[PDB]
RNA sequence: GCUGAAAGCAUCUAAGCACGAAACUUGCCCCGAGAUGAGUUCUCCCUGACCCUUUAAGGGUCCUGAAGGAACGUUGAAGAC
RNA sequence: GAUGUCGGCUCAUCACAUCCUGGGGCUGAAGUAGGUCCCAAGGGUGAUGCUGUUCGCCAUUUAAAGUGGUACGCGAGCUGGGUUUAGAACGUCGUGAGACAGUUCGGUCCCUAUCUGCCGUGGGCGCUGGAGAACUGAGGGGGGCUGCUCCUAGUACGAGA
RNA sequence: GUGAAGAGGGAAACAACCCAGACCGCCAGCUAAGGUCCCAAAGUCAUGGUUAAGUGGGAAACGAUGUGGGAAGGCCCAGACAGCCAGGAUGUUGGCUUAGAAGCAGCCAUCAUUUAAAGAAAGCGUAAUAGCUCACUGGUCGAGUCGGCCUGCGCGGAAGAU
């Protein structure tokens, strides 16, 4: 469950450190974004010589939440923090080239094959 | 369809017909001569 | 088509071999005993009246007892009617069992929902609560305005207000039939159904499909 | 009126049956009947039909003219009937008749099957041609219109179902 | 749109015959015979006297009280009561 | 011998001069898109930065972010930031006391509901001998929104995009 | 003039509008304004017209083959109006700027002359003649036809919030 003003960690090597959800996009009055959902964010903190700057507005995909995901089994997978991956604003493709920390099975959608391939686990 | 208070013939081929209490102009040559009075 | 009267036994899961858990409601459908057949000539419409379960002989009055004796069936805990379609016919004294639903795969379950008592507008009608702070005076869960002014001069009929909630007959439509177990008198439907455990349920084939 | 003045000639082999207002025509092609308006006098004579207004009916002449036209069409109906020819224009547009049903392939994602009425028979010389035959002028015209409505002739290439004797008057988009 | 005069032609309209929208009326769900216009089916139960008069769809008396219902009590995933 | 003002809040209801979705004619309508007009109220029609603000402008959504009426709907429902008491200062004006739809800071919002109106919940009688159930349906209400992807199909179209 | 300072009848209700001013009583009559199918008293009245929208029973400039009349016209039975087999001797690629739009670029020759009548173009796409109708008027069909005027009553224009 990610909503406006939620702070996120960054799960790739794009350069950002902290981002804040600006809009849960993909519907009117839509409230939350789970894993696999696309959100618009602003960058609150970045490393000195990254590919992105502080204050940039662009899209991202949520890959880890500490609310978690549920499997058809009824089981649930929770994480310790909320993480996302930065995407180009127009072509929703990852900015970075390395993916940090595990991701989850819900990203296998032919749109996030880069993240699945680059991820360390699951 | 032109909806007007003043419907008139616009060329030789346009004709006045009253259908169900409505004055109408139907024209066999120019489609944009269709008119109903409303 | 007709349906059957059962009772809500409880709720559990079914695990499928491909690792899916199906939340099911267990409905015990004993034999339904036809106590009266209503026809167009005598009653003006076509339907059957059924009974199920059992009742203590001391709790059945001689009006009810005589009605049951005419059908030649044992006393049940109640009577329900099912409207008959053009095709089917039944005879008084016939018993209908759960394998009626052997090939149905969608049912409509009707029951009496759990009674919430006198409920406020926030619970009953999802009204938004007002400010918890910022000067709010004694008005944290009250409904707010209820009308306009002199021009209507009255509260419009059907206004949403606090009152009795629940304890009324509710139908849930298009439930998957997961299992029919004739020898155990069990019907398993996917999802939740109205009413508390042990309450009467009316199960009918889905009307919308 | 002065259309109704001209009597309709009843040829050989066709007979007339009158019950005041309802009239019956029988010929080699078959059976036709209708009830005329209450303001028209149907009057059979020596192998002719003559039509005139009643009394106390305003606009009895207009009704008489309509009745004359309808009965004329009936007589021409029970003999040699009527025919309507439809054409299909456009790549992949095809027609085929299967007994009492016309199958049309007009570029849709689904098949189009049209059920004919009682008195109408269809026959497709080519896949771009639909020939209709029947006794009733109104019914055959209605069926032709219904077939045409599936794919009306669009004004840029004339593609669609058209009457054989129809003018389309295409046009160009802007220029070039 | 079809056939079709008035108004040889024509013309969806005048006779007549078709269509056509998240509107309408249904269909899905709930309440519901104080629906005073108070309806319906099945079943259960009561077929003793006497007296007085204004007499009338009358009132008492004695014997009788049925089907059922209530009360009281153990209570309730029912419920302010 | 008193009909509380603005804005927000909570709750609304209606009109149609319909924002979206639906139907259709004309196009200077190839398609993709439109434009314009007609019909149509069934449902739906953003949450934020600044400002007391309605508004406005932004930054991002969305199918769309309709327009009006309702004492500019709604304070015996709520708030009280603004305006509009009494304290104080500034700019200006007046000799001054004081003033100023100029500004600034701080500044007591009572109401135990009789009647109608509405939401719930019960009794009394009637229903023509009483009773236990089960019914019917004459009317009332409710719901009635839409995206994206894929196939049809790179097919029709264009000349190509 | 009326209310004020006046009742009553009528106007659905409605000080000031209409008729008509109330001394009192009557289960008497007769009338005025308004009415006479029913609510609700009295014409389901007689005789002729006129309207079809529910006009009546709410709206303008402005539109229209909606109908009831009137007074005048033109055309025409040799034949009108229409329908139809209707096309036809144009020097015509006779003046476009240029080697055909000779017509309809824009202006100018813009005329003789034909068929029986036609075209120096009136257009439409085409700046084109190309193609098309044509005002053609040659035949055929046989009684009406085509406009204006004046008036009667209807139609559209015509969207609101319980």
């Amino acid at each position: 469950m990610i909503q406006e003003q939620t702070m996120l960690n960054v799960a790739d090597n794009s350069g950002a450190r902290r981002v804040m959800c600006i809009k849960v996009l993909g519907g009117s009055h839509r409230r939350y974004a789970g894993v696999g959902d696309i959100i618009k964010i602003t960058i609150k903190e970045a490393i000195p010589r990254g590919k992105v700057k502080k204050g940039d507005v662009l899209k991202a995909v949520v890959v880890r939440t500490k609310k978690g995901v549920r499997r058809p089994d009824g089981s649930v997978i929770r994480f310790d923090g909320n993480a996302c991956v930065l995407l180009n604003n127009n072509s929703e493709q990852p900015i970075g080239t390395r993916i940090f920390g595990p991701v989850t099975r819900e990203l296998r959608s032919e749109k996030f094959m880069k993240i699945i391939s680059l991820a360390p686990e699951v | 369809m032109k909806v007007r208070a003043s419907v008139k013939k616009l060329c030789r081929n346009c004709k006045i017909v009253k259908r169900d209490g409505v004055i109408r102009v139907i024209c066999s040559a120019e489609p944009k001569h269709k008119q109903r009075q409303g | 088509m007709i349906g059957l009267v059962g009772k809500k036994v409880g709720m559990t899961r079914i695990f499928t071999e491909d690792g899916v858990s199906i939340p099911v409601t267990v409905i015990e459908v004993e034999a339904n005993r036809v106590t009266q057949v209503k026809d167009l000539a005598n009653d003006g419409y076509r339907a059957i009246q059924v009974t199920t379960g059992a009742k203590k002989a001391n709790r059945v009055t001689k009006p009810e007892a005589g009605h049951f004796a005419k059908a030649g069936v044992e006393a049940g805990r109640g009577l329900w009617e099912f409207r008959l379609a053009e095709g089917e016919e039944f005879t008084v004294g016939q018993s209908i069992s759960v394998e009626l639903f052997a090939d149905v795969k969608k049912v409509d379950v009707t029951g009496t929902s759990k009674g919430k008592g006198f409920a406020g507008t926030v619970k009953r009608w999802n009204f938004r609560t007002q400010d918890a702070t910022h000067g709010n005076s004694l008005s944290h869960r009250v409904p707010g305005s209820i009308g306009q002014n002199q021009t209507p001069g009255k509260v419009f009929k059907g206004k949403k207000m606090a009152g009795q909630m629940g304890n009324e007959r509710v139908t849930v439509q298009s439930l998957d039939v997961v299992r029919v177990d004739a020898e155990r008198n069990l019907l398993l439907v996917k999802g939740a159904v109205p009413g508390a455990t042990g309450s009467d349920l009316i199960v009918k084939p889905a009307v919308k499909a | 009126s002065r259309v109704a003045k001209a009597p309709v000639v009843v040829p050989a082999g066709v007979d007339v049956k009158i019950n005041g207002q309802v009239i019956t025509i029988k010929g080699k092609n078959g059976e036709l009947t209708r009830t005329l308006n209450d303001a028209v006098e149907v009057k059979h004579a020596d192998n002719t039909l003559t039509f005139g207004p009643r009394d106390g009916y305003a606009d009895g002449w207009a009704q008489a003219g309509t009745a004359r036209a309808l009965l004329n069409s009936m007589v021409i109906g029970v003999t040699e009937g009527f025919t309507k020819k439809l054409q299909l224009v456009g790549v992949g547009y095809r027609a085929a008749v299967k007994g009492n049903v016309i199958n049309l392939s007009l570029g849709f994602s689904h098949p189009v099957d049209h059920q004919l009425p009682a008195g109408i028979t269809a026959e497709c010389p080519t896949q771009t041609e639909i020939v209709l035959k029947g006794a009733d002028k109104q019914v055959i015209g209605q069926v032709a219109a219904d077939l045409r409505a599936y794919r009306r002739p669009e004004p840029y290439k004339g593609k669609g179902v058209r009457y054989a004797d129809e003018v389309v008057r295409t046009k160009e988009a802007k220029k070039k």
